C-alpha cells in the first residue's frame, strides 16, 4: 500500500465524528502495544525503504533530520542485538513522534501518480 | 512477397505459428515417405514380405 | 489567419512569390533555386559550393570591394546557402531598401566574374574548411550518414566535394554548372516582411528577365535512390561525448506518407537535458531517457527530398558504458510504433505538430524559406487549412501501417562518432528494429 | 590489495562468507539458512555412501537395507542418519519459512529469493518423497501407490501419465528404478536453486528482525555469524545424537520393516510426517482434482504474500494484531498436520475442512484486512 | 478562445490501458495457436492424442489409423 | 587513404535488390527451414528418448 492511500483513507476517518469516536482510541493502544517507541524509534523510521519512491524522498530530507534518523536506525540496531529496550530519554514520548518524512513521500508519490494519469491522456 | 511476409514473417508469434505448424507437416510426410522408400530398397527381405506363407 | 501568399510567373517562367506583414518594418527578398550539389557528377562535385564563395567576389560592374560598400549602404545583410538539392540567395533589409537588394542579388547570379585570380584565391579557403567541419559533430554525423545511406549515389556526396575537385575546379565548370542549373523555369524570386507583391513583380521583370529557361521545362520539385543498410563507426577515445545518428529510409516531400511520417517523428520526440520542461515530456522515450540519465539530447528527423528521405533519431550521450541501453530503449520505442501505438499517442502528437507547423514560421526570414522550401519542392504553396486537413487525416493505422512497412524489421544506417566501444555491432543494432514477442 | 578481494574465485567466496555485510542484530532464527546447509551436507555424504551399498532393483532393495544395518560397518549409523536428517531438514525448513513470513522477508525487495524458496521447498518434497519409497517395506509402497495415483485426477491423459511414471501398471520394479536414479539427482538440483535464492538475495542483503535498512550498520559475516553459527550447529548436533543413537526409529512408521507387499493393505497409509499438512488440505475437499488443486495450491499460495501483505512496514515485530494472526495462522497448520494423520472420522472430517478454510483465508482475506487496518493505526496513532 | 486544453484519463492497470491491451488481443490469439499447434505436435505419438484427436480429423485423420496384424504382435 | 567520406568499395558483395521484400522473405526462409528441422528433430528425439519410460517389453509381456 502507498502512504498517499493510508493518509487519505485516515483522513476519511478523522472526519467522521463517529469514525473517529472509536477509532482513535483503538489507534493510540495499538501504537502503545506497539512498542516501538521503547526502541527509540519514531513511527516513520519504520516505512520500508527499499522502492525509488522512498529512496527519492529520503534524499529530500532536510540535512539535520537525516542524521537524526540514522542516529535513531543505529540505536534502535543496537538495543535490538543486546535484547534491550531505551530508558530515559533514549524512549519517544508522544510529542516526539512527528511525522517528519510523510510530506516528503506523499510529494514524492504525488508526481508518480499524476504521470501514471498523464500517461493515459486521451485528447478529447 | 509483400503479402507472404506480411503474413506469414512479420509478426513472430505468426512465424513462429508457421514453422511448427510446417515441423509437424513434415514430421508426418518424412515419416511416410522414408518408410516407403526403406521398404523398397530392402523388398523381399523384411518379415512383412514373407508373412504370407504363413 | 495569416494573409495569402500571392504567386506570379514572368514569361521565362520565374516564380514570384510573396507574402506581405505589414507589422513588420523589414524584408527578406531572395531567390530559392531548385539546384545544389546533387546535380554535380562525381568530377565537378563541390562546384555549387565553390560558386557561393564566388558569388560575393565580384560582378562584371561591382569590385569585391564595392559589392561589399554597396551591401554595407543598404544597411542589411546578404546570406547564401547551398545544400543537396536547393540553393538560396538572400537579402534581408529595410522596407523601401528593397529594390537595391533585387538588384544586387540579380548581380551576383547573373553577371559574376568568375575571375581566374579568384578563384585560385578561394582554392585555398575551401581547403582549409575541409579541416575544420571536424569541430562541428552533428555536421560530421549527418554526413556520414549520408554517404553511407546513399552509398556511391549523388545524394551520397557531400556538399565541399573532395580535395581533389576543389584543386581542380576551374571558372569554366563554374559557368556551365550555373548555365545549365540557374535556369528561370527553377527559381523563385521569394519577398516576406514588408513588400507588395507588385512591386516585386515589376523588379523581377526588370532583373531577372534575361534569365535562360531550360530545353525541357518539368515541374518544380521534380526529382533512383537505393538505401544502403550500413554503419560507420569513427571512434574517438579522447572525445567526451558520443554522437549517434540511426535512419531508416524516409520519404519524399511529395509522398502520401510525409505526415504520417511527421506525426510519428513527434511521437518520439525530442530531448535536452538542458532544457527545464524535457524532464517532464509525455513522449516514452525522453521519460526512459531522463529518469535513467541515458543521454544529453535527442532529436527525431524526417529529411526529405524529391525522390527519398531519410527518417531516424540523432543522440548525444556522454554515458559510455550505458550506449547500449540507450539504443535499445530508442529501438524498442520505435518498434512501438508498428505494435502499440493507439489514438493516444497519435492524437497528442497531432495536437503538438498542428501548432508547431505554424510556429516555426515566427520571422520574415522564416516565412521566406517556408515559401521559396514549399515552392521549390511541391510547386505550390500549401494553405494552413489544407495542412491541417492533411494532419487530421493521419490516423492510428495509418501510422502503424506506415512503421510497419518503413521501420519494422528493416536495415538502419547508422553512424557513431567519439567514445563508442558500447556501440554493439550492426547485427545487434539491426535485431532490435523487431520484438521476438510480437 | 588483498588476495581474497583479488582474485575472482576466491573473491566469490570471501563476497558470501567472509567480508558479506551482515545487519548486526540478526537474532537465532537467522540460523536456520546455516543449519539447512548442514542438512543438505549431512544427507549428500550419508546418501552417496548408502546409494554404494543399495541394490534399486525390487528384488534385493529391502533386503539391500537390513544388509547395510546389519553387515555394513557404521551402516546403522549413516542409515540412521539419513532419515532422521530427512525429518530434521524438514523441520529446519519449516522454522527457515516461518522466519522469513513473520519478519517479512518476502516483501520487496526480496520477492525474488522467496520465489526461488518456494520451487526449493517443492524439490524438497519431491526427493525426500521418491527417498522414502526406496526401502520398499510397505508404507514406501502404499504410498507411493496413493500419492502416484493422485496424477491419474489430471484430466484426459492422467491414467496416461500414472502408467508412465510407473513404468508399468502398478508401483513395481521399474518405479523402483527410476526413484532411485531421481532420488539420487534431486538434492543436487536443489543445491543449485539453494545457490540462486542465495544469490538472488545478495542484491539486498539479509533483511533484520527490525524490519528496517541495515546499510547504516553492518558487520561481517566472519566471525561474527560464523562463531555464531557454531551455537546452532552443536544444538543440533545434540538433537541428532538423540534420535540417532538412543531413539533411532521414533520418527518412522513400524510398518515400513514389513517388506512390500501389493496384496496386503496396511491398516492407515499416511505420508511421513512433515507432509502431513498436506494431505490434511487434500482429504479436506471431497473432488479428487478437487483435492489434488487445493494441495498444490496450499504451497503455491506462498507466492502471493507479496501482493496480500499491504503492509507499509516490512516484518511484525511493531504489529501486534498481525503477531496474533500469525500465532493461529501457524498452530492451525500443527493442527492439520495432525489431522493429516487420523482417521477418516467424526468429527474430524468437519474439522479438516474448516482447518483448510482457516488456512486458506489467512492469505486471501485476513492477511490483507489486517495489514490494511494496522497500517490506519500506525498512522492515526501516533499523530 | 480556449480556456482549458480537452482531455480525459483512460482507466488504467499496471500501465495498461485498454487501447494498448487491444492492440495485441490478436497477437495473443496467434501465439495461443503456436503453443497450441507445438503442444499437439509435441504429444502426436501419445496413443490417446491419436485415438481422441487427430484421427477424428477429416482426410488426414487415416495416418493415425494404424493396426498391427495380429500375427506380428506377441502381445 | 584519407577522406572518411568515400565509402570503400563493397560492390563485390551489395545486393541490387536489398530493399525488397522478396530479398528479406529469402533468408527468412531459410531461418525458417532450420527453424522447421530443428523443430522437428526436437520432438523426435524428445519423443523416442523420453519413450524408455513407458513400460519395456518385458513388462508389456
Ligand atoms: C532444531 C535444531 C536445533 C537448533 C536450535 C535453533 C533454535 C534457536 C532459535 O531460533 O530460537 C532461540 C530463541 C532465542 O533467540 P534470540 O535471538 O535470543 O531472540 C530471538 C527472539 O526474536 C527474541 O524474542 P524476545 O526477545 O521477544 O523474547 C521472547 C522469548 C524469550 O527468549 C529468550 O531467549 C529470553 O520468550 C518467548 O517468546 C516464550 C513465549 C512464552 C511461553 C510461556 O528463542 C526464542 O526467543 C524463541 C521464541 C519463539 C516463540
Ligand atoms: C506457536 C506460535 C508462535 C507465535 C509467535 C509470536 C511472537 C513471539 O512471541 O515470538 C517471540 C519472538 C518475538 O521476536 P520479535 O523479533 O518480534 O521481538 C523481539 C523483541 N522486541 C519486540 C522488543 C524487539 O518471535 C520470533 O522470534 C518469531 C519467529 C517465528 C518462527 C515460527 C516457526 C513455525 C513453523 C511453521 C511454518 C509454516
Ligand atoms: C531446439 C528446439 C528449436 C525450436 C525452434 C522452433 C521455431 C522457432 C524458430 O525457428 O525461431 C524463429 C524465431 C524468429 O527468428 P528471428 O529472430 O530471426 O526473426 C525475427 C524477425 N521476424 C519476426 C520479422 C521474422 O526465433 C525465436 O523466436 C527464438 C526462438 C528459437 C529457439
Ligand atoms: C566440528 C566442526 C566445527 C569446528 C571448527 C571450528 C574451529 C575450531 C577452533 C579454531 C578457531 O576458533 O579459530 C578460528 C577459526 O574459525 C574459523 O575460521 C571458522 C569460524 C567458525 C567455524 C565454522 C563457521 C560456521 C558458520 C556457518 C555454518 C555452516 C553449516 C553448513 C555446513 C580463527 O579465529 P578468527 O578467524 O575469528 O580470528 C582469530 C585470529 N586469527
Ligand atoms: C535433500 C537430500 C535428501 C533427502 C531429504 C533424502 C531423504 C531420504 C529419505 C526420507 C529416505 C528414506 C530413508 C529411510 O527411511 O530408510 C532416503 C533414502 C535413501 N536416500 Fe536419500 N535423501 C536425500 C539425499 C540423498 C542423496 C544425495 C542420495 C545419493 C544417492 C540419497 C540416497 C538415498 C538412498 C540410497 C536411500 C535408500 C536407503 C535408505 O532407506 O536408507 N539420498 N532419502
Ligand atoms: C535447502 C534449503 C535452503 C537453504 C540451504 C537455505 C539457506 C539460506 C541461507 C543460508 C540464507 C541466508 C541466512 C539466513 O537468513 O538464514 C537464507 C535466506 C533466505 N531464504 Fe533460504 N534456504 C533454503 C530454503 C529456503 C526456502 C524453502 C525459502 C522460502 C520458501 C527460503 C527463503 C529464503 C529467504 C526469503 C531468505 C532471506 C531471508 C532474510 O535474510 O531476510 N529459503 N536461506
Ligand atoms: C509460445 C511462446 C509464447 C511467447 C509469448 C509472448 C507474449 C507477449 C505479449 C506482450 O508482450 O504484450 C505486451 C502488451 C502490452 O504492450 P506494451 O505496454 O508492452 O507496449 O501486453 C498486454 O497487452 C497485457
Ligand atoms: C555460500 C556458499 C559459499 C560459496 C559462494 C557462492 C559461490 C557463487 C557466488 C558467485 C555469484 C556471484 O556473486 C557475486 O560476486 C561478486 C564478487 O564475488 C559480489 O560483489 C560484491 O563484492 C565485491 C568485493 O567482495 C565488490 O566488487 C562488489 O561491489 C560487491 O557487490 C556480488 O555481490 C555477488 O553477487
Ligand atoms: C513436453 C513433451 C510432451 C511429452 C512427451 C511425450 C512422451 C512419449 C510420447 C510418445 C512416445 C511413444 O510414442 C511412440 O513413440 C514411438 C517412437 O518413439 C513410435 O513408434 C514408431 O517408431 C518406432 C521407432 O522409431 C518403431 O519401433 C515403431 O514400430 C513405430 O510405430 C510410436 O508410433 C509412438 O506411438
Amino acid at each position: 500500500a502507498s502512504i498517499t492511500s493510508v493518509v487519505k483513507t485516515s483522513e476519511l476517518i478523522l472526519k467522521s465524528p463517529l469514525l473517529s469516536k472509536i477509532v482513535v482510541p483503538l489507534a493510540k493502544t495499538y501504537v502503545k502495544f506497539s512498542g516501538y517507541r521503547q526502541l527509540g524509534f519514531k513511527m516513520n523510521d519504520l516505512i520500508i525503504e527499499e522502492t525509488p519512491n522512498m529512496q527519492l524522498a529520503l534524499r529530500r530530507l532536510p540535512p539535520t533530520e537525516s542524521y537524526d534518523r540514522v542516529y535513531r536506525l543505529i540505536r534502535a540496531t543496537q538495543f535490538s542485538l543486546s535484547h534491550k529496550l531505551a530508558t530515559g530519554n533514549d524512549i519517544t514520548k508522544p510529542e516526539e513522534d512527528d511525522h517528519y518524512l510523510i510530506p516528503y513521500i506523499l510529494d514524492v508519490e504525488a508526481e508518480a501518480f499524476e504521470k501514471d494519469a498523464l500517461d493515459n491522456l486521451e485528447v478529447v | 512477397a509483400t503479402t507472404f511476409y506480411n503474413v506469414f514473417v512479420k509478426r513472430n508469434s505468426a512465424f513462429v505459428a508457421t514453422i511448427l505448424a510446417s515441423a509437424f507437416v513434415f514430421d508426418m510426410t518424412f515419416e511416410t515417405a522414408i518408410d516407403n522408400f526403406w521398404d523398397r530398397i530392402n523388398a523381399g527381405k523384411q518379415w512383412k514380405d514373407i508373412r504370407h506363407k504363413y | 489567419v495569416s494573409p495569402k501568399t500571392r504567386t506570379s510567373n514572368l514569361k521565362n517562367g520565374l516564380t514570384i512569390a510573396s507574402e506581405s506583414n505589414p507589422l513588420v518594418q523589414t524584408a527578406t527578398v531572395g531567390v530559392w533555386i531548385d539546384a545544389g550539389s546533387r546535380n554535380e557528377n562525381a568530377y565537378n562535385n563541390g562546384t555549387a559550393h565553390f560558386f557561393e564563395h564566388l558569388a560575393f567576389k565580384g560582378t562584371d560592374k561591382r569590385s569585391q570591394h564595392q559589392l561589399e560598400l554597396d551591401i554595407e549602404n543598404m544597411g542589411g545583410h546578404l546570406n547564401a546557402y547551398t545544400s543537396r538539392e536547393s540553393t538560396v540567395y538572400y537579402a534581408k533589409s529595410f522596407k523601401d531598401d528593397v529594390p537595391k537588394s533585387v538588384e544586387i542579388l540579380a548581380d551576383i547570379l547573373q553577371h559574376s566574374k568568375l575571375a581566374e585570380s579568384a578563384i585560385d584565391r578561394e582554392r585555398e579557403v575551401i581547403t582549409r574548411e575541409l579541416e575544420e567541419v571536424n569541430k562541428q559533430y552533428e555536421e560530421v554525423v549527418f554526413d556520414h550518414l549520408h554517404a553511407t545511406a546513399f552509398m556511391n549515389q549523388p545524394l551520397g556526396r557531400t556538399i565541399l566535394g573532395p580535395r581533389e575537385n576543389i584543386q581542380t575546379i576551374t571558372n569554366t565548370e563554374l559557368r556551365k554548372f550555373i548555365t545549365e542549373n540557374y535556369t528561370a523555369d527553377r527559381m523563385v524570386l521569394v519577398g516576406a516582411g514588408a513588400v507588395d507583391h507588385d512591386a516585386l513583380v515589376e523588379l523581377a521583370e526588370k532583373y531577372f528577365s534575361h534569365l535562360p529557361s531550360s530545353q525541357s521545362p518539368v515541374p518544380l520539385g521534380t526529382p533512383i535512390p537505393n538505401f544502403v543498410g550500413s554503419e560507420v563507426r569513427l571512434r574517438d577515445d579522447t572525445m567526451p561525448v558520443a554522437h549517434i545518428a540511426i535512419a531508416v529510409e524516409g520519404v519524399s516531400w511529395t509522398s502520401e506518407d510525409y505526415y504520417t511520417a511527421l506525426v510519428a517523428q513527434a511521437i518520439i520526440g525530442n530531448y535536452d537535458r538542458a532544457v527545464g520542461t524535457s524532464r517532464h515530456q509525455g513522449s516514452r522515450l525522453s521519460n526512459i531517457v531522463s529518469e535513467n540519465n541515458l543521454a544529453n539530447s535527442f532529436q527525431s528527423f524526417s529529411t526529405s527530398y524529391s525522390d527519398t528521405g531519410l527518417w531516424g533519431i540523432y543522440l548525444t550521450s556522454e554515458n559510455t558504458t550505458q550506449i547500449d541501453d540507450l539504443v535499445h530503449f530508442t529501438l524498442k520505442e520505435w518498434n512501438r510504433l508498428s505494435t502499440s501505438v493507439s489514438n493516444l499517442q497519435v492524437e497528442r502528437a497531432k495536437s503538438q505538430l498542428k501548432a508547431g507547423l505554424l510556429l516555426s514560421l515566427d520571422g520574415t526570414t522564416y516565412v521566406a524559406e517556408d515559401i521559396g522550401r514549399q515552392l521549390t519542392t511541391l510547386g505550390r504553396r500549401v494553405t494552413p487549412a489544407e495542412v491541417e486537413a492533411k494532419l487530421e487525416a493521419v490516423t492510428e493505422h495509418d501510422v502503424r501501417a506506415w512503421a510497419q512497412k518503413t521501420l519494422y524489421d528493416k536495415d538502419i544506417a547508422l553512424v557513431g562518432l567519439g567514445p563508442i566501444e558500447g556501440l554493439y555491432d550492426y547485427n545487434r543494432i539491426r535485431n532490435d528494429m523487431s520484438m521476438m514477442r510480437w | 590489495m588483498a588476495l581474497r578481494k583479488k582474485n575472482s574465485l576466491l573473491n566469490m567466496a570471501n563476497s558470501y562468507v567472509l567480508d558479506s555485510p551482515q545487519p548486526s542484530n540478526l537474532n537465532y532464527f537467522w540460523n536456520f539458512g546455516s543449519l539447512l546447509a548442514l542438512c543438505l551436507v549431512i544427507q549428500l555424504a550419508t546418501g552417496i555412501t548408502l546409494a554404494m551399498h543399495y541394490t534399486s532393483h525390487a528384488s534385493l532393495a529391502f533386503d539391500s537395507v537390513e544388509h547395510i544395518m546389519r553387515d555394513v560397518n557404521f551402516g546403522w549409523f549413516i542409515r540412521y542418519a539419513h532419515a532422521n536428517t530427512a525429518s530434521f531438514f524438514f523441520i529446519c525448513i519449516y522454522a527457515h519459512m516461518g522466519r522469513n513470513i513473520y519478519y517479512g522477508s518476502y516483501k520487496t525487495p526480496r520477492v525474488l529469493p522467496w520465489s526461488i524458496g518456494v520451487i526449493i521447498f517443492l524439490l524438497l518434497i519431491i526427493t525426500a518423497f521418491m527417498g522414502y519409497v526406496l526401502v520398499f517395506g510397505q508404507m514406501s509402497l502404499w504410498g507411493a501407490t496413493v500419492i502416484c495415483n493422485l496424477v491419474s485426477a489430471i484430466p484426459w491423459l492422467g491414467e496416461d501419465i500414472v502408467h508412465f511414471l510407473w513404468g508399468g501398471f502398478s508401483v513395481g520394479n521399474p518405479t523402483l528404478q527410476r526413484f532411485f536414479a531421481l532420488h539420487y539427482l534431486m538434492p543436487f538440483v536443489l543445491a543449485v536453486f539453494a545457490l540462486l535464492h542465495l544469490i538472488a538475495l545478495h542484491t539486498a542483503g539479509s533483511s533484520n528482525p527490525l524490519g528496517i535498512t541495515s546499510n547504516v550498520d553492518k558487520l561481517s559475516m566472519h566471525p561474527y555469524y560464523s562463531f555464531k553459527d557454531l551455537i546452532t550447529v552443536f544444538a543440533f548436533l545434540l538433537m541428532f545424537t538423540l534420535f540417532v543413537f538412543f531413539s533411532p526409529d521414533k520418527l518412522g512408521h513400524p510398518d515400513n520393516y514389513i517388506p512390500a507387499n501389493p496384496m496386503v493393505t496396511p491398516a492407515s497409509i499416511v505420508p511421513e510426517w512433515y507432509l502431513l499438512p498436506f494431505y490434511a488440505i487434500l482429504r479436506a475437499i471431497p473432488d479428487k482434482l478437487g483435492g489434488v488443486i487445493a494441495m498444490v495450491a496450499a504451497i503455491l499460495i506462498l507466492l502471493i504474500l507479496p501482493i496480500v501483505d499491504r503492509s507499509i512496514i516490512r516484518g511484525n515485530a511493531f504489529k501486534p494484531i498481525s503477531k496474533l494472526l500469525f500465532g493461529f495462522f501457524i498452530c492451525n497448520f500443527l493442527l492439520l498436520g495432525v489431522l493429516g494423520q487420523v482417521h477418516i472420522e467424526p468429527p474430524f472430517i468437519v474439522l479438516g475442512q474448516i482447518c483448510t478454510i482457516f488456512y486458506f483465508s489467512y492469505f486471501l482475506i485476513l492477511l490483507p484486512m489486517v495489514s490494511t487496518i494496522e497500517n490506519i493505526f500506525f498512522y492515526i496513532g501516533s499523530l | 478562445y480556449v480556456k482549458k486544453p480537452s482531455y480525459k484519463i483512460v482507466p488504467h492497470f499496471l500501465g495498461f490501458n485498454i487501447p494498448t491491451v487491444s492492440k495485441w488481443i490478436p497477437i495473443f490469439g496467434i501465439w495461443g495457436a503456436a503453443a497450441g499447434i507445438g503442444a499437439l505436435f509435441l504429444i502426436e505419438g501419445v496413443p490417446r492424442t491419436r485415438q481422441d484427436i487427430l484421427s477424428k480429423i477429416p482426410i488426414i485423420g487415416e495416418h493415425w489409423i494404424r493396426e498391427i496384424p495380429a500375427s506380428d504382435n506377441p502381445f | 587513404g584519407k577522406s572518411t567520406y568515400k565509402i570503400p568499395d563493397f560492390t563485390p558483395y551489395l545486393k541490387k535488390d536489398r530493399n525488397t521484400d522478396a530479398n528479406r522473405l529469402f533468408s527468412y526462409f531459410m531461418i525458417g527451414s532450420f527453424g522447421m528441422l530443428s523443430a522437428a528433430g526436437a520432438k523426435a528425439t524428445v519423443q523416442d528418448f523420453l519413450s524408455n519410460m513407458s513400460a519395456s517389453a518385458d513388462v508389456l509381456a
